[PDB]
């Protein structure tokens, strides 16, 4: 049974710096993508997925173009106080449309001075 | 991501009995098709899907001729074929989305009717 694991329950960054949010999966099946969101409800802001792109501030920390890769950590650049919140790494399964299969437990991000 | 060898647009005439919309992934590593999923999208709908795990193709009744050649899929060829009557009545931009296990990617091709 797949596990989506965010090792950091909390991240603390200075404003103007990058923030790294960690996520790893224990399996690459079932078939479907990992995406990052801020928030968990229907108002959640899509933060990252692998499709190019429209994510000028968010970037993959690993070699996610490789089949073997089970890490889906990301770096968010030029952190501002508006970026503070709870970020989730979520696994989907393919369909018309795709469905949410499993979520990480959350990483609370805070911006310090 | 899955990465693509991209074509901006393809053109066809009435002489084309079957129209092909190209889609070529350059870093496919799958050893079994059960690992792959393909979606072709047109004006906000999936006009063809291939679920590898179930080995099931699905098209709507107005794209009834639409298909891919599954034997070419593991080479990264996800090109869509359809007949001219389905093609002429559905010109515009198509989105090819390919997934292999957890890696994904998409690309867009404009299907054009030209004289
Ligand atoms: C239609 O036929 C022409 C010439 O044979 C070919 O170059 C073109 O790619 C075909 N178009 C499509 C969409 O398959
Ligand atoms: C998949 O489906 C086709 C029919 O679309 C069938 O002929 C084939 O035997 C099936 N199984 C596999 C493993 O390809
Ligand atoms: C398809 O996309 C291209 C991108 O340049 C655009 O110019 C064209 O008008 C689009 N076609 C339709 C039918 O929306």
């Amino acid at each position: 049974e797949l596990q989506v694991i965010q090792p950091d329950k909390s991240v603390s960054v200075a404003a103007g710096e990058s923030a790294i949010l960690h996520c790893t999966v224990t399996s690459l099946i079932p078939v479907g993508p990992i995406q990052w969101f801020r928030g968990a409800g229907p108002a959640r802001e899509l933060i990252y997925n692998q499709k190019e792109g429209h994510f000028p501030r968010v970037t993959t920390v690993s070699e996610s173009t490789k089949r073997e890769n089970m890490d889906f950590s990301i770096s968010i650049s030029n952190i501002t106080p508006a970026d503070a919140g709870t970020y989730y790494c979520v696994k989907f399964r393919k369909g018309s449309p795709d469905t949410e299969f499993k979520s990480g437990a959350g990483t609370e991000l805070s911006v310090r001075a | 991501q899955l990465l693509f060898n991209k074509t901006k647009s393809v053109e066809f005439t009435f002489g084309n009995d079957t129209v092909v919309i190209p889609c070529f992934v350059t870093n496919m590593e799958a050893q079994n098709t059960t690992e792959v999923y393909v979606k072709w999208k047109f004006k906000g709908r999936d006009i063809y899907t291939f679920d590898g795990a179930l080995n099931k193709s699905t098209v709507p009744t107005d794209f009834s001729s639409a298909k891919i050649e599954v034997s070419q899929l593991l080479k990264g060829d996800a090109s869509l074929k359809m007949d001219k009557s389905d093609a002429v009545s559905h010109t515009g931009n198509y989105t090819c989305e390919v997934t292999e296990l957890t890696r994904e990617g998409e690309t867009i091709i404009e299907l054009k009717y030209r004289v």
